[PDB]
RNA sequence: GUAUAAGCAAUUAUACAGCGAAACUGCGAAUGGCUCAUUAAAUCAGUUAUCGUUUAUUUGAUAGUACCUUACUACAUGGAUAACCGUGGUAAUUCUAGAGCUAAUACAUGCUGAAAAUCCCGACUUCGGAAGGGAUGUAUUUAUUAGAUUAAAAACCAAUGCCCUUCGGGGCGGUGAUUCAUAAUAACUUCUCGAAUCGCACGGCCUUGGCCGGCGAUGGUUCAUUCAAAUUUCUGCCCUAUCAACUUUCGACGGCUGGGUAUUGGCCAGCCGUGGUGACAACGGGUAAGGGUUAGGGCUCGGAGAAGGAGCCUGAGAAACGGCUACUACAUCCAAGGAAGGGCAGGCGCGCAAAUUACCCAAUCCCGACACGGGGAGGUAGUGACAA
């Protein structure tokens, strides 16, 4: 393994940390603003920049490095029964150690450049819930 | 698992790579004389 | 190549030029936002019958577009291109009407000699100097050091340099080209940011119809004070 | 030419050597003009060196080619990149033993030249051109090229290096055909800059009129008008010579030198940098007459002949400088100070210590965006070592004032180390008196820097007269200021305070009537105000004591446990409504104490004070107040049903109040 | 054969698809170029917009910056040390991006002694880490490659120091 | 742009002058349209983003970069070839060999009149205009610094003041965001650009020996803009559980490091972690492969191959199928040594049958050094008792 680093600030001087903020409405977690660890698709400690969707969320597995999977559920209008029924989707969105995980909260997500063939998303902000397992459901 | 491109030895026959060459035994020596040498060496 | 359906609504064509349609040349305007030469001389003018006549017009310096002789016959000449013809004495300038069309509007030198550009980007260029780009693709280098995005700019057509400049206002009359509204001359009333792309403006008309368009599709005319002539 | 000079590599190569045959490969690439600099990296730094075998038998022709591939001008680009970088490229990889064939082919008619004989100046030598104002520029590019390649191992090629550039820099001098002897002079003064510090042991000397004529002649009588604008390059050479301290007995041979250097100090339109500029090289003359036993060669020269008959107009034009303009950079501010700090021990008799002391305690009632804490801690040992020059008693005007300035400063400092110098300050302030009262002030400040038992004792021993309380009183209320070591610190200071406004309201004496009530408005009362909003609950408990003593002792000055707060809360708000109050104090000491006892039916009285005080205190007042609560609201998301009763509250007094003034 | 498209793998559910289409021109992706140890040998490609990019294969020198001083200079390539992702590349002596390959010290020793003159590796300001003025001694420094050998022809890089030399130490003994 | 055609056509000041075949040079052919095993939210549609990328042409701005040991110097820059002229070989068309030329906006180098040039500062000042101080591009790649009032930021914020007063009053770059844009230092490149071009008018200063001078064409670095192309976000396919497990069987999901790409990305290579989807319908199977414009109908838009695999070449854009190479398979000429080449349309498809082998770019449109040259879209005409 090589030392990890940012990419681009001199730090063996004998005479930093670079921290961007998101932007949109958001505040920087004190471990994202001073916190050790070093990852490049952090969109506080890399270069990693959001644009474009901001969807949101609840957590099927966060047991994985730094991806967990969302199920999104909404309500489809089947006209032959002219009803509404539940449809799950999962995504998958890069972690950040900033933030506190929890299982079964509601995550905000943003939307980055493709990290990988599924990772096109990054955590934002989490709302600690105690959403259960997967007989929970609700449209969100 | 952690093999997968070629680390574990999938031991397949392969279809295109079936009948290439024939067997072509090139050996001046007469088969009698050469299993004595093997046993003749360094050992022995 | 395309066919004459298949051109766009807003220069018009009849029954009559075929079922073909000239495609506009590559140039300052965009494709959809455009006016090419061909149709402004021989199918919105007049001036002009065929294809060969409107060459043997273009050929020889006798059309200037926004003060320079422009030779190619599908030259684009989208919005606010002053058009001199020098032999009938003529300036026409190109507007929208309620509808949604191009509109063409007969004047002389006073008016024709400047242009109300909209700016697209103000940026720093190479030199460290600040430079600026409209929607005509005119970059003037050194602007004044307060007109921003989405503000109109008194081109002096003869040099090229400002003028005057009109700032994007609440409060501030302004001509709609684009969306499902288009071409709806009103006053900017309310302006919503949505931050995250796609912010909007509220915009009435002078006789009370509210509707919201958005900050790309607008353009900044004047507060009352009409610079250029629209046609009474 | 690179024609002729592939002809004479072909001749070189048809003298058929040992030395040359393994070789010739890296010899000819150099010629061709697209590896050259491939080629160097490929010659030094490669598998195949330079032998020492035969490196006897290369370098003269591979140092002749180097040289003519240095000179020509074709293929190279403009600007540095083009050519500057190659001479460097040459030069950085050459050895400093082939550096001397190297400059043996540099130097053609300057080689054996002759600058200093054991007179003066060879006049005949000088009336005299060997080389054209037009080759001695590559000359002088060439030979800075070479300095600043080699460093310190210039030392075995001293004898010839100073001899062209003190050559082409006096021709240069005489010739004061303009831009070539221009651009001669100036490249050879940087040049001789870095030499001088490339050579410290190396004899200088022999010549000085050569530095006479290159100093005095052309600019010495014009140079600050000069060098207004910027610094130069015979400013950079004067710094690198107070720089070094054999370099420092140059400064001597003209007494007006320093006089002018000062003097460039003293014009006020100067761009900041030639005035931090001088000032450096004065703080490297003062730091080199107090360096040891190395310096000590011409210290006493330095000492003798230089500062000592220009103190008074160093301390002029420094005065000038602090007392004249309305704008000050922090950075000649810092470095001037620190200047007067270095100087100070230097100097033991003088003449405007007077006006020095007046700048110390002028600089010191500044306020905090002029001067820096640190510059002031620098100010405060500037005044340490000033004060003990026997001048105070005289002027006595003078030594109150700074008096009431060393008290100043004694509840704004926050450094262990500048309240250890302020108790010295003190001390030779003791020591120059009143005496015994300024010594017993002395010792008292001493303890309280001094640990927390014999703060402690301090605090005893001061609780156990006008000028004697004063600063007592300053770093008294510094130490309420200070929340908890043990919580033991606050307490005494506030009792201490009580003390001295017993004594206070001991001395109802009319012309000291005057004097005292004074002193406890100006000095206690906007520090009760100050401190009313400090976190500290116990901070606020101990100005609440020293508050309730001052109401309980003084009240012939014109200006003045949930359930028990809550009952004197109404209390108050009892008394609120029998006699209205006092607008200051309700602006600006009761309303934050409330504001803290609601964020830290408790908020619900507390909102009830508040709506009483609000009939009491003024509109002015009540705009920012009101101000000041929206701004809570936009700021402050934690307490929004807490501020919004507040706002709701106020707003019912605020609708009271002109339904009574209507 | 060489591409870079995402139909030849699986989707993101866990299905293979068909999905056939010709391999395309901006699906282009060409053969890799271990640059090593040699003399110059670099070729161009001209790319898309008619751009070229320099495919170095065989590489002496490149300036490496010892920037907390404040100089870079050419100095060559001895040989790699380590690598982060492969063994081979260090066996058969690559210069890729992020390799640690040991150079030259002499143009850095001369500028050291050339500007500030106290000597090295044989007042304060001149300081220098004691494991690197073991480099120094050796005649031999640890660089770290942070240009792309293979898309800009050149191997350029800045040295180690400090905390990543002593990682680099660290993971030699590893 | 290049004309000495031994090419035509001339005279009133002779290098060239007008027309100008041949040839060199620049542009062009990412399609017009053909065939047939198919593509089952992967294409496609709406809807985003490029702060993840390339862009010939368009049109707009655009480049301060001299000196720096050749001086006892340099100061109208080089060499190739084609066309052409001749001598030929072979059965075999430029399949070509030998010999002699000559141009460039083709390929290529490219210190100089001069003691100055050009940027930032400016003291003193009569708007005087300036004594004298610092300094010497661009493209690539890397390291570093600045990317902006102070960081002892202990500031600014409690102007809730302070002073005067007549008590009325007066005074104290952009973005949502970036390491973005940009600027600089140190170097680096077998690294580029910074006009040795062509046409037309030809005017001021008078050293009558010139010094300056305008309008364009061609070319050039960077940033635009246009025309594109490439990915990319959420939703939307028809049916089926005689399809309940599927992926890891070309890595299946990550994260780290690099390679390659114009760029992101398991896209690919090394290291490890345990995944990913699915009864809310994955996966498999069936093959029968619409959107917008809203009185209406109409109108508009919508994969694989060039005899078969495999590899390569140009260009801004192709994996052109235009070319090449080898193998495979047909097939042609020959003097038997050798040499060039791989489509559709039409008729017959019984011995008995039924719509032109029509004319033009004249309109609309497209491509070029370019008003003229070139276009298998398009329009014009002919047949017709199938009807009407």
């Amino acid at each position: 393994r090589a030392f990890l680093k940012q990419p681009h600030i001199f730090l063996n001087s004998k005479v930093r940390r670079w921290y961007k903020d998101v932007g949109l409405g958001f505040k920087t977690p004190k471990t994202a603003i001073e916190g050790h660890y070093i990852d490049k698709k952090c969109p506080f400690t890399g270069m990693v920049s959001i644009r474009g969707r901001i969807l949101t969320g609840r957590v099927v597995s966060t047991k994985m490095h730094r991806t967990i999977i969302i199920r999104r559920e909404y309500l489809h209008y089947i006209p032959k029964y002219n009803r509404y029924e539940k449809r799950h989707k999962n995504l998958a969105a890069h972690v950040s150690p900033a933030f506190r995980v929890e299982e079964g909260d509601m995550v905000v997500v943003g939307q980055c450049r493709p990290l990988s063939k599924t990772v096109r998303f990054n955590v934002l902000r989490v709302l600690p819930r105690t959403g259960k397992s997967v007989k929970k459901f609700q449209k969100f | 698992r952690r093999a997968s491109k070629g680390r574990k030895l999938r031991y397949t026959v392969h279809e295109k790579l079936q009948n290439f060459m024939a067997p072509e035994d090139r050996r001046s020596w007469e088969e009698h004389a050469i299993d004595r040498l093997f046993g003749t060496l360094f050992g022995q | 190549h395309q066919k004459r359906l298949s051109a766009p609504s807003h220069w018009l064509l009849d029954k009559l030029s075929g079922a073909y349609a000239p495609r506009p040349s590559t140039g300052p305007h965009k494709l959809r936002d455009c006016m090419p030469l061909i149709v402004f001389v021989r199918n919105r003018l007049k001036y002009a019958l065929n294809y060969r006549e409107t060459k043997a017009i273009m050929m020889q310096r006798l059309v200037k577009v926004d003060g320079k002789v422009r030779t190619d016959i599908t030259y684009p000449a989208g919005f606010m291109d002053v058009i001199t013809i020098e032999k009938t004495g003529e300036n026409f300038r190109l507007i929208y009407d309620t509808k949604g069309r191009f509109t063409v509007h007969r004047i002389t030198d006073e008016e024709a000699k400047y242009k109300l550009g909209k700016v697209k980007r103000v940026q720093l260029g190479r030199g460290g100097v600040p430079f600026l780009v409209t929607h005509d693709a005119r970059t003037i280098r050194y602007p004044d050091p307060l007109i921003k995005v989405n503000d109109t700019v008194k081109i002096d057509l003869e040099t090229g340099k400002i003028t005057d400049f009109i700032k994007f206002d609440t409060g501030a009359l302004a001509m709609i080209t684009g969306g499902r509204n288009m071409g709806r001359v009103g006053v900017i009333t309310h302006r919503e940011r949505h931050d995250g792309g796609f912010g909007i403006v509220h915009l009435k008309d002078a006789l009370d119809n509210t509707f919201a368009t958005r900050e790309s599709n607008v353009f900044v005319i004047g507060s009352e004070k009409p610079w250029i002539s629209l046609p009474k | 030419d690179i024609e002729l000079q592939k002809l004479a590599l072909k001749a070189i190569l048809t003298w058929k050597s040992e030395g040359i045959k393994p070789y010739q490969e890296h010899l000819e690439y150099l010629l061709d003009e697209a590896r050259f600099k491939n080629e160097l990296t490929v010659l030094f730094q490669g598998d195949n060196k330079i032998l020492p075998e035969h490196r006897s038998e290369v370098i003269p022709v591979l140092l002749h080619l180097l040289y003519g591939r240095a000179i020509s001008r074709k293929g190279a680009a403009s600007g540095r990149h083009g050519l500057h970088a190659t001479r460097l490229a040459i030069i950085r990889q050459l050895d400093v033993e082939d550096m001397g064939s190297f400059l043996d082919i540099g130097l053609g008619p300057l080689r054996a030249i002759r600058v200093v004989d054991e007179q003066g100046v060879r006049e005949s030598v000088f009336a005299h051109e060997p080389l054209p104002p037009r080759k001695q520029v590559g000359l002088l590019n060439m030979l800075e090229a070479v300095i600043n390649e080699l460093g310190t191992s210039v030392e075995p090629y001293m004898d010839a290096l100073v001899n062209s550039v003190l050559y082409c820099l006096v021709n240069a001098c005489r010739k004061l055909n303009e831009s070539l002897y221009r651009v001669i002079r100036t490249t050879a003064l940087k040049s001789l800059s870095r030499l001088f510090q490339n050579a410290p042991d190396f004899n200088w000397v022999p010549y000085r009129e050569l530095m006479v004529k290159e100093i005095i002649s052309p600019r010495i009588e014009k140079l600050p008008v000069e060098s207004t604008q910027g610094v130069s390059a015979t400013w950079r050479l004067m710094a690198t010579w107070s720089s070094l301290p054999k370099a420092a007995p140059f400064l001597n041979v003209d007494k007006r030198i320093l006089p002018k250097i000062v003097e460039t100090l003293s014009i006020e339109k100067a761009k900041d940098e030639v005035k931090v500029f001088a000032l450096d090289i004065l703080k490297n003359l003062i730091n080199l007459a107090q360096a040891p036993e190395t310096e000590s060669q011409f210290n006493e020269l330095i000492k003798t002949e230089l500062l000592d008959p220009n103190t008074d107009l160093i301390l002029k034009t420094i005065g000038g400088v602090l007392h004249g303009q309305s704008d000050i950079g922090r950075e000649l501010l810092s470095s001037a100070v620190d200047t007067v700090v270095v100087f100070a021990p230097m100097i033991e008799v003088s003449s405007h210590i007077q006006d020095m002391l007046e700048i110390a305690t002028w600089l010191l009632n500044q306020p905090l965006r002029k001067v820096n804490p640190k510059v002031k801690g620098a100010i405060l040992l500037i005044l340490k070592r000033f004060i003990e020059l026997d001048d105070l008693q005289s002027n006595q005007e003078l030594q109150r004032k700074v008096y009431s300035t060393i008290s100043a400063l004694f509840g704004f400092f926050k450094d262990k180390q500048n309240r250890q110098t302020l108790a010295e300050v003190l001390d030779v302030f003791a020591r120059r008196e009143w005496a015994q009262e300024v010594s017993d002030i002395c010792r008292g400040l001493n303890s309280y820097v001094e640990d927390y038992n014999t703060r402690l004792a301090a605090f005893n021993s001061i609780t156990k007269t006008l000028d004697q309380w004063m600063p007592l009183v300053h770093n008294l209320l510094y130490f309420i200021q200070q929340p908890e070591e043990f919580g033991v610190l606050s307490s005494n200071s506030a009792d201490g305070l009580c003390k001295f406004i017993s004594a206070v309201e001991s001395v109802w004496a009319t012309p000291d009537q005057a004097a005292w009530i004074d002193v406890v408005a100006n000095i206690i009362l906007p520090a009760i105000y100050a401190g009313s909003r400090d976190p500290s609950e116990t901070v606020r408990r101990e100005i609440l004591r020293v508050f309730g003593f001052l109401v309980s002792h003084l009240p012939q000055w014109e200006l003045v446990a949930v359930s028990r707060q809550l009952q004197a809360l109404r209390v108050l708000e009892a008394a609120n409504d029998k006699r209205e109050f006092r607008s200051k104090h309700i602006s600006q000491f009761f309303i934050p104490l409330f504001e803290h006892f609601i964020f830290d039916g408790l908020s619900a009285q507390a909102t009830n004070t508040i709506a009483a005080l609000t009939l009491s205190l003024e509109w002015q007042q009540y705009r920012a107040i009101l101000r000041r609560f929206i701004s809570y609201v936009e700021s402050k998301p934690d307490w929004q049903k807490r501020v919004v009763r507040l706002l709701e509250k106020e707003v019912d007094a605020l609708r009271t109040a002109v339904a009574s003034k209507k | 054969g060489i591409s870079r498209d995402s139909r030849h793998k699986r989707s993101h559910t866990g299905a293979k698809r068909a999905f056939y289409r010709k391999k395309r021109a901006f699906e282009l992706g060409r053969q890799p170029a271990n640059t090593r140890i040699g003399p110059k040998r670099i070729h161009i490609v001209r790319t898309r917009g008619g751009n070229h990019k320099y495919r170095a294969l065989r590489l002496d020198s490149g300036n490496f910056a010892w920037g907390s001083e404040g100089c870079t200079r050419k100095t060559r390539i001895i040989g790699v040390v380590y690598h982060p992702s492969n063994n081979e590349l260090v066996r058969t002596n690559t210069l890729t991006k992020s390799a640690v390959v040991q150079i030259d010290a002499a143009p850095f020793r001369q500028w050291y002694e050339a500007h500030y003159g106290q000597p090295l590796g044989r007042a304060a300001h001149g300081k220098v880490d004691p494991a690197l003025e073991k480099q120094f001694e050796a005649g031999r420094l640890y660089a770290i490659i942070s240009s792309r050998p293979g898309q800009s022809g050149r191997a350029d890089g800045y040295i180690l120091e400090g905390e990543e030399l002593a990682f680099y130490q660290r993971k030699l003994h590893k």
